[PDB]
């Protein structure tokens, strides 16, 4: 079942549509590799697979969406100012997000 | 008697209009039939706008080039 | 006063900027329905049939539009044409001049100018 | 080739030979237009297929008949039936007093298939790049559509313009004499075969003053 | 005059008008009947030009031409 | 009689020697830590972070990194003491004449990027040439690509030697020339 | 209407009269190619213009020309529907 899940198509650029199979003669074939990349009803075999490809990219954007929700929750435990703002909420301003001091980007940050 | 450049021969297109322009091509094959007006077949390896790679000549429009060589059209 | 000219505006004013458009404006639509309208720019127009025919009627542009014309002596230039096509003219070839030229003249391009039938 | 009888549409309301379509919008505009195109047909089976003209129709198991402002709406639905292997398919054009024109089938062969006494219209004997330029045909016959012009006057200006490139040997042309000629037109000598003989004779003398002339402090 | 911008308030620029009319309805109505000349002349101008040149005159238009003398010497000068 | 006035408020050199020649001699620019604008200026830099600073705690880290930022400003403002800037700006200014030898000039890093540049374009020519296929352009031939980067640094003299001796440039009638202009 | 003109380089594809909307396009016989055939535009005053002609000629520079003509348009060369010019 799995045995198919391979990467032999990975360095196969265009794969998955039968309209780019001629290989990358024009820089257009790039823009269309990359406009048919979603478009899973055009590409490549039965309906089945469109079925299976929508269901797992949804699953996909769905861990994506996960990810963001974590990265938000890691910044607001490990890089932020919530402690203040629990404990005065009408004087501090929330404040998540830090910037490096690099090429003086240090003037991005402000007193919270 | 054979006429034209010989088969898988390099050809100099020198048709003014053609994207191939002064650019060369492999011959694929040349129409016998004398009243053929445009009976030089040439294969490029660059695609022109219609995504085509052959084209047919006249015989007045290929000069038989040598190979293009490194990095030449 | 400083003013006193204003006697001339109030009547020029709406005049020019009213009564003279909207006269201009009507009249211009009703010009777009004569048969002549645009005759310079809109093909066929029964004048500028009339215009291209009273050109050809003047002596000095009768044949004006022929590309061929300026040869002033055709029988001498049809004569060494064949002359020259004689001395080349492959093997038993069976043509001659006059008729490839008359071939070579005669085109069937019949959807060319034919909005030369309503005016 | 017979063409049928394909009455106007106002004069065939509730035919047996209308498809079963559901109708719209997309129609014919009646009350503006009186120039009607109709495509008729014969099927073998009611399969169902997409009006031109917006919504779905069943077809008949016998003739066919449907009609379309357009030419290009009745072409459309022509390509639609062929792809369903339906062809004796002929499309007409129905003018404003009723006379049918038969049109698609012209010759009774579809016009991707050679058919016999065809003539190329329109065609012109070279590349497209041996067309004249258009600077060349101001103001003549072709002033500005050099591609409609004859072979013949294509090569006379190419011709022309192989010759004038060689300056050097070109010829100047006599500048008229204005105040001595222009006499009244009345004021002819006739003998036009001796006109030519005077042009002859009168260049002769030109090109012999400018030869002499030339041959001064060359 | 309710003045606009920085530099009229703060530098005092003021527009003078005349208390006297300027010109007369005299001069005024002296004018108008040379515009009044130059507006036929433009209408007749603006009907030759939509017109154009009549080639076929010399069928029916009486006289002969003439090209003036000067003009013959310009067509055979050269060009 | 005044030049300044005369031209609007512009001040010409009026003096023909080649030792005015340097940006150094200009009248327009003045060393910058001799320069009222450029003290007040950086100054001003200092006085805006310090103020910053004192608004957060004192032990904190944010009082280091404005330490930090601070110490950095002071560092910026003896370095470009040399440099010179215009005496109304107190900017400093980058050289442009071939000086070679002032401080911010721009001979250095044209000749650096000039270099580099070249590096760049010679590797991607040279991978180009040898590698005459589209399938190499899709799929790169890592081997080979790195191959010619690390190649590309003798581009100066490769590249010459291949101009004078005829394998750069390649003559109009072997490439397409462009579209025709004539016919008929 | 326009000028649609069929030159010599044609190769009897077929193609560009398949592509056409409205039966502008049709084969002759011919002897200029392996082909026996050229194509020929005999009803040029029903060419649209969509210049699908052109898309689908495969030869160098395409055999088949169509030639805006826009202060030529007639009610056909314009696809009228909600109006009639006859
Ligand atoms: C749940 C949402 C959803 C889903 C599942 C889809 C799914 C699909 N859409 Mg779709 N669409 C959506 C929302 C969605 N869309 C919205 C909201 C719009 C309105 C803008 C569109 C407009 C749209 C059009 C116009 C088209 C599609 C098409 C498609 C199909 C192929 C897409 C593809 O291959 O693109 C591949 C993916 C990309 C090219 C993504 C590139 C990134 C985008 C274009 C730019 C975003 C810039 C970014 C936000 C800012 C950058 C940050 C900056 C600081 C640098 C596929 C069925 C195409 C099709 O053929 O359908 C059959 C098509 O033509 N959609
Ligand atoms: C998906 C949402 C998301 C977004 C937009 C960001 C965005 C950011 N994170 Mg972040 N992060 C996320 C998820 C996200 N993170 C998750 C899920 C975790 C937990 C694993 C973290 C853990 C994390 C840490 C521990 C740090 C950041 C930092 C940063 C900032 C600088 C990143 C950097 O240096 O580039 C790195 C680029 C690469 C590694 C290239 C690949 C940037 C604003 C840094 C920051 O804010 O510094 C003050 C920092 O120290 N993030
Ligand atoms: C040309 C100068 C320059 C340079 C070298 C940088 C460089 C940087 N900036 Mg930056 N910045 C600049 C100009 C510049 N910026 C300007 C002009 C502004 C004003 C709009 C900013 C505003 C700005 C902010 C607000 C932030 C940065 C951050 C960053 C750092 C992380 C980038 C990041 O989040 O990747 C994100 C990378 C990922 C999320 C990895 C994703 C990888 C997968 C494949 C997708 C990076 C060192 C961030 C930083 O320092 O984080 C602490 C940050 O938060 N910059
Ligand atoms: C370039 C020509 C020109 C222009 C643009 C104006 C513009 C103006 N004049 Mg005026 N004027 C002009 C020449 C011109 N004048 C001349 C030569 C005279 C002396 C006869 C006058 C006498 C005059 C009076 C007495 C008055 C104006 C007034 C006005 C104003 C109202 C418009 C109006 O009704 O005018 C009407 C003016 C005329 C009928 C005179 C002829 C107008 C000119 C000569 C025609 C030029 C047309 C030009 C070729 C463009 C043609 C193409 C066009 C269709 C686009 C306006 C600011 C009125 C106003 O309120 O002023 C404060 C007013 O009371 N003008
Ligand atoms: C304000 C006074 C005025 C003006 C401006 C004109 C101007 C004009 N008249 Mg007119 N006319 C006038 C008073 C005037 N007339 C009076 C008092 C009478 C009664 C005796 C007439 C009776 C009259 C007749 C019987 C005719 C004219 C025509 C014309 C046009 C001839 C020029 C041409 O060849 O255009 C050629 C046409 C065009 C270039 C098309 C555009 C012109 C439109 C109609 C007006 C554009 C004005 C514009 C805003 C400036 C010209 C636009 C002739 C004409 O061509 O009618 C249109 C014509 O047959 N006029
Ligand atoms: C057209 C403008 C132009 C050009 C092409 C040059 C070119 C050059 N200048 Mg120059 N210069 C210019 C304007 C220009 N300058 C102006 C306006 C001034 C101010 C008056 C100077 C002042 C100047 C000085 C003071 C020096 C140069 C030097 C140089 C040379 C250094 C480049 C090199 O390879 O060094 C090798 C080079 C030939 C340097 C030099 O002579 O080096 C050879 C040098 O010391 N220039
Ligand atoms: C540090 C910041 C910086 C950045 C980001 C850039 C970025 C850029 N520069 Mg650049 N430049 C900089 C500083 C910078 N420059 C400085 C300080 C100088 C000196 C004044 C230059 C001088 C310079 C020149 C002269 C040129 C660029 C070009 C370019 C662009 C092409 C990149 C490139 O080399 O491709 C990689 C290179 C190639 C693909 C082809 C090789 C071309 C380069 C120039 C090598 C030529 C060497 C040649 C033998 C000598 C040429 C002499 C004369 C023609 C100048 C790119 C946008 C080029 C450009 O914009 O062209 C449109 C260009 O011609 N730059
Ligand atoms: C700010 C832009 C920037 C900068 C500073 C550099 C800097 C550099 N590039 Mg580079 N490069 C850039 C953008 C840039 N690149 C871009 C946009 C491209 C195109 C994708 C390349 C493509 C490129 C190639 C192909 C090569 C370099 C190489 C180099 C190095 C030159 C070799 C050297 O001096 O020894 C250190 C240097 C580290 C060369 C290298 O690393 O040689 C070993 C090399 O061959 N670059
Ligand atoms: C760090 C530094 C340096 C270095 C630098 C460098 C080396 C850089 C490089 C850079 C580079 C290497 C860059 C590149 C860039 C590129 C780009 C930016 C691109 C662009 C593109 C475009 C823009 C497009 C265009 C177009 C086309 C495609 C065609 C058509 C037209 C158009 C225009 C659209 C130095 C030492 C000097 C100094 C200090 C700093
Ligand atoms: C000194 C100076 C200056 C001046 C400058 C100049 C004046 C320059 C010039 C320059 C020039 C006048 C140049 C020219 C050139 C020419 C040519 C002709 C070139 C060519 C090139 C090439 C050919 C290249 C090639 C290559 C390479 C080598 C590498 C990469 C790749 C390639 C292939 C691209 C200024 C004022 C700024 C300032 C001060 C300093
Ligand atoms: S598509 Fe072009 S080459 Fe093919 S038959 Fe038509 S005109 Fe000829
Ligand atoms: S332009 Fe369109 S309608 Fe006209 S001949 Fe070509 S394909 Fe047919």
């Amino acid at each position: 079942i799995f045995r198919y899940i391979n990467t032999t198509l990975w360095a196969k650029a265009g794969h998955f549509n039968k309209a780019l199979s001629k290989g990358a003669k024009t820089t257009t074939w790039i823009w269309n590799l990359h406009d048919y990349a979603h478009d899973f009803d055009i590409q490549q075999r039965s309906t089945g697979l469109i079925a299976r490809k929508v269901f797992s990219s949804n699953l996909a954007h769905l861990s994506l969406v996960f990810f963001w929700i974590s990265g938000m929750h890691l910044h607001g435990a490990y890089l932020s100012n919530y402690d203040i703002w629990l404990k005065d909420p009408k004087s501090i301003t929330p404040s998540s997000h830090l910037a490096y001091s690099l090429i003086g980007q240090d003037i991005l940050n402000s007193y919270t | 008697p054979w006429v034209g450049p010989k088969k898988g021969s390099w050809v100099k297109i020198l048709r003014p209009e053609s994207y191939w322009f002064q650019q060369r091509g492999q011959v694929v094959n040349v129409n016998q039939k004398p009243e053929v007006k445009y009976p030089v077949t040439v294969k490029f390896d660059s695609v022109n706008y219609a995504n085509v790679n052959t084209n047919g000549y006249a015989l007045w429009e290929v000069i038989e080039a040598p190979a293009p060589g490194p990095g030449e059209v | 006063k400083y003013g006193d000219q204003r006697k001339f505006a109030a009547v020029l004013v709406p005049l020019t900027t009213l009564v003279f458009p909207a006269v201009a404006m009507g009249m211009f639509v009703l010009y777009s329905f004569q048969e002549d309208a645009f005759w310079r720019i809109v093909p066929g127009t029964k004048r500028a049939r009339e215009l291209d025919e009273a050109w050809r009627e003047h002596p000095l542009f009768a044949n004006s539009k022929d590309p061929l014309d300026g040869l002033i002596n055709p029988d001498d230039y049809e004569k060494g044409l064949e002359e020259a096509w004689e001395r080349a003219k492959p093997a038993g070839s069976t043509v001659t001049v006059k008729d490839k030229l008359k071939q070579l003249s005669k085109q069937n391009n019949p959807h060319w100018e034919s909005w030369r039938a309503m005016s | 080739v017979v063409a049928e009888a394909i009455p106007r549409p106002e004069d065939l309301l509730d035919s047996p030979k209308f498809p079963m379509f559901e109708g719209s919008t997309g129609g014919y505009m009646s009350r503006s237009t009186r120039e009607r195109h109709a495509i008729t047909w014969t099927a073998k089976g009611q399969a169902k297929f997409e009006m031109p003209t917006g919504g779905f129709a069943i077809m008949n198991q016998g003739e066919n008949l449907c009609y379309f402002r357009k030419k290009e709406q009745c072409i459309a639905l022509g390509k639609q039936l062929r792809k369903m292997k339906i062809e004796n398919y002929k499309i007409y054009r129905l003018k404003k007093d009723g006379t049918v024109i038969f049109m698609h089938p012209a010759d009774g062969v579809f016009p991707e298939k050679v058919n016999k006494g065809r003539v190329q219209v329109n065609g012109r004997p070279f590349t497209i790049r041996g067309n004249p330029q258009q600077s060349e045909l101001k103001f003549t016959k072709y002033q500005g559509k050099g591609y409609e012009a004859d072979p013949l006057t294509t090569m006379f200006v190419k011709a022309r313009v192989m010759a004038f490139a060689d300056v050097p040997n070109l010829f100047a042309l006599p500048q008229p004499n204005m105040d001595e000629l222009v006499p009244a037109e009345e004021v002819d000598k006739y003998t036009r075969q001796e006109y030519t003989t005077r042009m002859m004779e009168a260049l002769k003398r030109v090109q012999d003053d400018r030869a002499a002339k030339a041959a001064k402090s060359l | 005059r309710v003045p606009g911008g920085k530099r009229t308030q703060e530098l005092g620029l003021v527009i003078p008008m005349a208390d006297e009319d300027g010109l007369t309805d005299g001069q005024v109505a002296g004018l108008f009947v040379i515009a009044l000349v130059v507006f036929i002349s433009a209408m007749d101008l603006a009907k030759t030009m939509y017109n154009g040149i009549n080639p076929a005159k010399f069928k029916t238009s009486k006289g002969k031409g003439y090209i003036s003398p000067l003009v013959k010497r310009y067509i055979e000068n050269g060009f | 009689a005044k030049p300044l006035e005369m031209f609007g408020g512009v001040d010409i050199d009026l003096e023909d020697t080649p030792a005015h020649w340097t940006i150094k001699a200009s009248p327009v620019l003045e060393p910058c830590k001799d320069n009222k604008k450029f003290h007040k200026k950086l100054k001003d830099e200092l006085y805006k972070v310090k103020k910053n600073q004192q608004k957060f705690a004192e032990g904190s880290a944010a009082y280091a990194r404005f330490n930090k930022k601070i110490k950095m400003i002071e560092l910026r403002e003896t370095a470009y003491g040399d440099r010179l800037c215009g005496k109304k700006d107190g900017l400093p200014r980058t050289i442009a004449t071939g000086e070679w030898n002032v401080r911010g000039s721009a001979m250095w890093p044209a000749a650096i990027f000039l270099y580099i540049a070249g590096w760049i374009g010679w590797a991607g020519r040279s991978y180009l040439i040898r590698t005459n296929d589209a399938a190499k352009e899709i799929n790169i031939d890592v081997p080979l690509a790195v191959t010619c980067m690390a190649s590309g640094f003798s581009w100066p003299v490769a590249a010459w030697q291949e101009i004078v001796n005829g394998e750069m440039a390649v003559p109009n009638d072997q490439i397409h020339n462009g579209g025709p202009w004539n016919q008929s | 209407s326009h000028a649609v003109k069929i030159y010599d380089t044609c190769i009897g594809c077929t193609l560009c009269v398949r592509a056409c909307p409205t039966d502008v396009l049709e084969m002759v016989p011919a002897s200029i190619n392996a082909a026996k055939q050229v194509a020929s535009s005999p009803r040029v005053e029903d060419c649209v213009g969509c210049k699908r002609c052109e898309t689908a000629c495969p030869t160098d520079f395409l055999s088949i020309r169509v030639y805006l003509q826009d202060n030529e348009e007639t009610q056909y060369s314009l696809g009228l529907d909600l109006v009639d010019w006859s």
